[PDB]
């Protein structure tokens, strides 16, 4: 298995359960909105969050389909929500009156203006659900930018090998079924990677003081190892192999020695002798 | 012995002590702490965090140096690490 | 006297699932196939310590096939000496 | 005390893809056909150094069939001593 | 006597010679070319001392070095 | 392979990915504008950026074709955008109503006034896309100058062997296809050669102080080799061959010695002896 | 030896030191730095960046000169460059 | 101290198409049929000097069947010491 | 003893004898003729001392000198 710059991956194996729960909550807002709109009860199965290069995602995306760009302040970049012909078909059929027992294929014809308007109607609802799911974890301002036909026309990422995240959703209304995806570049969530790795927390006021107090009150007394390096000399394997008792290895004048824990300097001191012991007259702790 | 020439970082340690957060916090200018090592007891020779031998500081013609006393002594090493 | 001038100081934390109390004669008989129980009730919070000192209580979950403690409460002196005794 | 009166001063910068830790017995057995892994996770930023000291973190790309580092962040003291330990 | 001591080693992929001005001009996304050719055997260095040469392979989702050449100081003075 | 002044080439092998991305963005603005204008969805394939002498480009240019000159402040010179009969044909056919199934050859007839008018309408759109693609990287003021028939009538470069850059574009609308090129003398981009070699950067404010602080805070401490030249004597291979121990080679009076890194002087000093060592009493560092 | 007559630039070096940007930045008028070379140790003879031999400065009748001591000594050159 | 009181003073300029770096062993083998390359990139500006001292950079053309340099830039200290090293 | 020492050498294509007023008059695009004839063998000079003569060829997209004549100091005093 060779190494290539084409694999420009910040490969992820964490659970991303914060992303999972926020996707579930967004699907929840979308379900309530879609029940309100189409007068029918749907079910959204949130598929497994997928991590794949942009080229692979574009190839897997069924052409033709509808794509739409979102700008998410304060994060720089763009989101790539993709709506399938199947879901726009089901939505328009249910809105205009039908049973869906007579599906029609997609022949490459561009979507009608009415179909685009229905797409916008469901798109603003999806964006509002996206935003109100986000602001629980982190306040994000999401706004629609423009619509696109082909995936190669979205220029979502600088490189086709750029790593991206895809959240799929399977929306079913009765026997009617469809799918739609939400695509975000991994650079969108690089700054908040740790936030999305850890699960969201509900308490926001009590903890802020109870732990800042209790943690110091209890870590007040807990023993930790420390080692002070009095000297520092460089040698060689030759001198180490020939190292025999009775020789002297030169050392410069140590004006100050460093006491450290597991290597990290914690304080500086001057060595000395007190009550028959190797004592340290400290000067200050490194900040 | 094709690896004959490699630099290695030597270090010495005086001693350690049971030493906690609040009492190190209380440390200020002129504060004194003690270590386990006795006065005149040989300091410990390590490299990159592993014991090698023991040695004491010696002042000859005003220049400092370290004079070693023991070898790695694997049985003594076993005894030391069994602590 | 300073508050957080020791901003970076690595400490070692550990977690305990129960403690027991018996003599050497009950452990010399402990070999392969010998099991011993703990007084810890099945389901009580794991005891989070740092450097071998009591810190908190909290249960244990699995994250990405790895143990991870979810703390619930900090130890107050009232139950600290109860644990001591 | 001056700010940029040393305007021209050539330095040597290097980049590290991971560090390891083993003894001589694990390298004396290293010959043709012997491979060794590094603790560096496959995909973490390359460690940019200058003159053999830590400088930045950033990934590596290829430019005109040549290695080239795209830096992302500097090292701050917090993770500096983390790398040290 | 010296049976076991862990050693600190790195693997190096670039030795650009450059003054500080195009460090000062560096920002994020800034790409500087490095003299190491893509595919040229990567050199193995232990504790500030070069030992081996050999390219890079990924094993079990980990970084690793596939070594080919080792020491022979005849190729040291020119480097 | 001999050397000739006719090969007056500043031959380029760099990626010029800044030029590639700016060409892609210009093609993007052109695509959106052409969709707005002709009421049809085109696709522009940006061909490989070509580097060739002006004579070779002129020979490769299919005569007859339309050419147009641009002045790009503050850069001195001219751009040479060339529009093909194929694209002007497709544009006029789509504007005036047609399918393109009945293409007509070019018989050397000069373009009609209507055709030149349609050319101007597509040209101003192309120039605006050119400008708004440029000002992301460097603000360029591009303005149409005049139109020309034959390539030898453009006098774009002083010499036919002058090295020039060509950006080709293949524009397809349905089954209809055509091509058009944008030609720039390499002298136009001499000053910004490094700017077009390195990729464009998005961040423009935070970095401007973050890295000013951070690079000095961190390169605060990094070791560097330095060597001081105490003396300087000239010799010859004869004296080097006869050089044997026990002789003296004369040296003048060194009042000041230079300490330098890898050759480049970094400071001047006076040699001396301190605490049993060869010490330098510095005077100043060369600026 | 058809290349007998070719001028070559000779140079000497006193020593080097571990010295960083801020320490040289702190240097001002009258500042002092040290080198690895011992007092009275022979300076190093190089030409265009390559070691040739070693030599010491000698003052004879008030005129300075360099008296060499060693030869290229390829084994010693190997030992030196293996550092 | 005068500005142009040396109005007439003939000087010798030269131009260099590249510089190389090798030992005597690589030139003793240089005879008829032996060719050597230069580090100078094919197309970079000729180095205009006077009296063996760096002046400027500029390419070379032919005028009336004769070499002639067209200068483009005069050397600044920044690249002067870069050329030195 | 002198087996290996890298040397500094250049190749020269012009020796215009000319004073400073028509250096002062020089600007951008200024072309000065140089006595070297186009195609005349180019002279090889090593650290300020002429050795060889021979024209210029490009090899592997690199500058190079195709040498023909070498030393013979009989052609030195007139130059």
């Amino acid at each position: 298995r060779p190494y290539d710059p084409n694999t420009q991956r910040r490969v992820v194996r964490e659970r991303l359960q914060a992303l999972e729960i926020i996707n579930e909550r967004f699907a929840r807002q979308f379900r309530m909105g879609l029940f309100n709109l189409l007068r029918r009860s749907p079910d959204i199965t949130v598929g497994a969050i997928r991590i794949q290069p942009y080229h692979e995602f574009a190839r897997n995306l069924p052409v033709p389909t509808n794509l739409n760009l979102i700008h998410l302040k304060p994060l720089r970049g763009t989101g790539l929500v993709v709506f399938s012909p199947s879901l726009v078909f089901i939505a328009v059929d249910n809105l205009f009156g039908g049973d869906g027992r007579f599906p029609t294929k997609v022949e490459g014809r561009e979507f009608t203006h009415t179909e685009q308007r229905v797409i916008n109607r469901m798109l603003k609802l999806a964006l509002e659900g996206y935003s109100d799911a986000w602001k629980a974890i982190n306040p994000l301002e999401v706004e629609y930018v423009r619509s696109e036909m082909q995936v190669k026309f979205t220029n979502i990422t600088t490189s086709p090998n750029d790593i991206v995240v895809n959240t799929p959703f399977h929306v079913e209304i009765g026997n009617l079924t469809g799918e739609f995806n939400i695509c975000l570049p991994f650079s969108m969530i690089e700054p908040l990677r740790e936030l999305l790795v850890n699960p969201p927390l509900e308490n926001s006021r009590h903890e802020d003081q109870n732990w800042r107090d209790n943690l110091v009150r209890q870590v007040q007394h807990s023993e930790l190892e420390l080692v002070a390096n009095f000297a520092d000399i460089p040698l060689r394997l030759s001198q180490i192999l020939k190292l025999k008792p009775g020789d002297v290895l030169p050392i410069e004048k140590p004006d100050r020695i460093i006491a450290h824990v597991d290597g990290v300097p914690v304080l500086t001191s001057q060595y000395g002798t007190v009550n028959g012991q190797y004592a340290l007259r400290v000067e200050h702790l490194i900040n | 012995d094709l690896i004959m020439d490699i630099p290695v970082k030597l270090t010495v340690e005086l001693g350690r002590t049971r030493m906690t957060i609040k009492e190190l916090l209380r440390l200020t200018q002129g504060s004194v702490v003690a270590l386990d090592g006795l006065a005149g007891e040989p300091l410990d020779i390590l490299i990159n965090g592993y014991l090698i031998a023991q040695g004491e500081v010696v002042v000859v013609a005003d220049k400092y140096g370290v004079r070693i006393t023991d070898i790695i002594t694997p049985s003594e090493r076993m005894r030391r690490l069994s602590r």
